[PDB]
């Protein structure tokens, strides 16, 4: 999981 | 009365905002809200905003002028949010909207979620140098509430949390980690609460349940402090002076429960400390044993890896300390939770608000001493209807492990809600926390996002 610039688990 | 801020922090502090105040500027995360009662409506007035700011009238005015404007319409059913820097992050942004399509910056839903947010206290390997700092030196709610934290730890154990905070030379340990996340989890509920957030509910995980219990209203601040500053200094001390064959380990490994159950019978001295997401465990105990498991792991293809402690929390190792605990903890007076309250000490059962307090000497020491049962109080709360889970952390790592249990069942587009993170900017972060919280229609005053207007300029012609 990568959790993103503006706070998504993508 | 309490300790002031030592003139060692103070004279970080100096130093920092003369470091801060010399970096190039870099331009602010502006929250868009855009709102309707139908959907339609919603995606005219985004396709609206967008069309007048791309005219000169609008490329004039300030993306602070336009959120604090969008800020005091009235917030209805299907909302949205743009996240944006600048101008053209902003139109293609709202394009997206309009569009009814996705984008990172970008977040649109048909209606409220139904539930309220559960409060997720972990901290447990999320810990990084400089976590805090930035916020703390930009916000002054934050810090005000830092501050607080930090004259109560001072009385407890005669140091300052906000010198190690300010100072990028220290790194911390198995004591400071702990209570230093206390007072980052601790100031980011509050600079949120001030926002108009609240939580329905709170679960935390290991070092994270005496913040949980704050804001659970189970514990006062200072007994809360208490509880945290007992456990982390016992526990520093006795894991300092651990050496050969008295050392446990700690280490996540991909196996169930259940797995677990039969794996473990190849490894008499292993004990489970985290049962983090349906096919996560962190495990502790003897070196060679779990080496061998992180070994037997490889060698299914199955993920594993050591935490930095010679010391095992959640075991019977732990029994020694448990006779200081209870001494130190004498007169904490637990409270009725003022919010639920989903115990991951208590096998991640339920506690209503108006409940009985549950917060007293043994559950420090139950939880302790005693496995997390994390994963099952995170089910327990999808079963009940909640789907926002929102994490107070320098880091968000729990909130990965909670997103593995809402798939697990079947929850498969839950709020997943983040505050910092390491290698991002903390002030943006916040913004983007307090977006997300509007978005979903829980509790958040959105026009506290802005200073209050100090003359016409800022303010947006934005259509009507
Ligand atoms: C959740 O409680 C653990 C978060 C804290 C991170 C550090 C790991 C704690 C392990 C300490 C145990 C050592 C005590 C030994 C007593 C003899």
């Amino acid at each position: 999981d990568k959790e993103n610039f503006w706070g998504m688990a993508v | 009365e309490l300790p002031g801020v030592t003139e060692e922090a103070l004279r970080l502090k100096e130093a920092a905002l003369e470091e801060l105040a010399a970096q190039e500027v870099t331009a602010p995360l502006v929250p868009l809200a855009v709102s309707a009662f139908l959907t339609s409506r919603k995606k005219a007035a985004a396709a609206e905003l967008a069309d007048w700011m791309q005219s000169p009238e609008g490329q004039a005015s300030s993306l602070e002028s336009i959120g604090r404007s969008l800020s005091r319409r009235n917030h209805g059913r299907s909302r949205a949010v743009v996240l944006a820097h600048d101008h053209d992050e902003a139109i293609k942004g709202l394009r997206a909207v309009a569009a009814g399509k996705q984008a990172p910056n970008v977040f649109s839903v048909d209606g409220p979620v139904t539930t309220g947010p559960v409060w997720v206290l972990a901290g447990f390997g999320a810990q990084h140098r400089k976590m805090g700092k930035s916020l703390y030196l930009r916000n002054e709610v934050f810090a005000a509430w830092i501050e607080k934290v930090d004259a109560l730890v001072q009385d407890e154990l005669g140091y300052s949390v906000l010198e190690l905070i300010l100072d990028d030379a220290q790194d911390y340990g198995i004591e400071t980690t702990q209570v230093t996340i206390f007072a980052i989890q601790i100031a980011l509920g509050e600079l949120l609460r001030h926002h108009g957030a609240k939580p329905a509910a709170v679960i935390g995980q290991s070092l994270g349940e005496a913040a949980s219990a704050y804001f659970a209203g189970g514990l006062s601040l200072r007994d809360a402090t208490r509880a945290i500053c007992s456990r982390s200094h016992l526990m520093g001390e006795g894991e300092a002076m651990l050496f050969g064959e008295y050392i446990r380990l700690m280490a996540l490994v991909e196996y169930s429960a259940d797995e677990i159950r039969e794996v473990f019978s190849d490894f008499p001295d292993l004990e489970v400390c985290v049962y983090a997401a349906p096919t996560q465990t962190v495990i502790g105990g003897p070196p060679e044993q779990v080496d061998a498991i992180l070994a037997r792991a490889e060698a299914e293809g199955k993920f594993a890896r050591k935490f930095a402690t010679k010391g095992a929390s959640h075991t019977s190792q732990m029994d020694p300390l448990l006779g200081e605990l209870t001494a130190e903890l004498q007169g904490i007076k637990p409270t009725s939770p003022t919010c639920g309250i989903f115990s991951t000490v208590h096998e991640g059962r339920y506690i209503k608000p108006g409940g009985e307090p549950i917060h007293d000497v043994e559950y420090w020491k139950k939880g302790l001493r005693h496995s997390v049962y994390f994963t099952h109080g995170i089910r327990n709360a999808v079963d009940s209807g909640h789907t926002t889970f929102l994490e107070l952390a320098p880091n968000p790592v729990a909130l990965m492990q909670v997103a593995l249990t809402t798939a697990d069942a079947g929850l498969h587009d839950a709020q997943l809600i983040p505050t910092l993170a390491r290698k991002q900017d903390e002030v943006s972060s916040m913004v983007s926390t307090m977006a997300q919280l509007y978005v979903y229609g829980h509790d958040l005053d959105i026009r506290t996002l802005f200073s209050r207007a100090s003359g016409p300029q800022d303010y947006a012609n934005i259509p009507p």
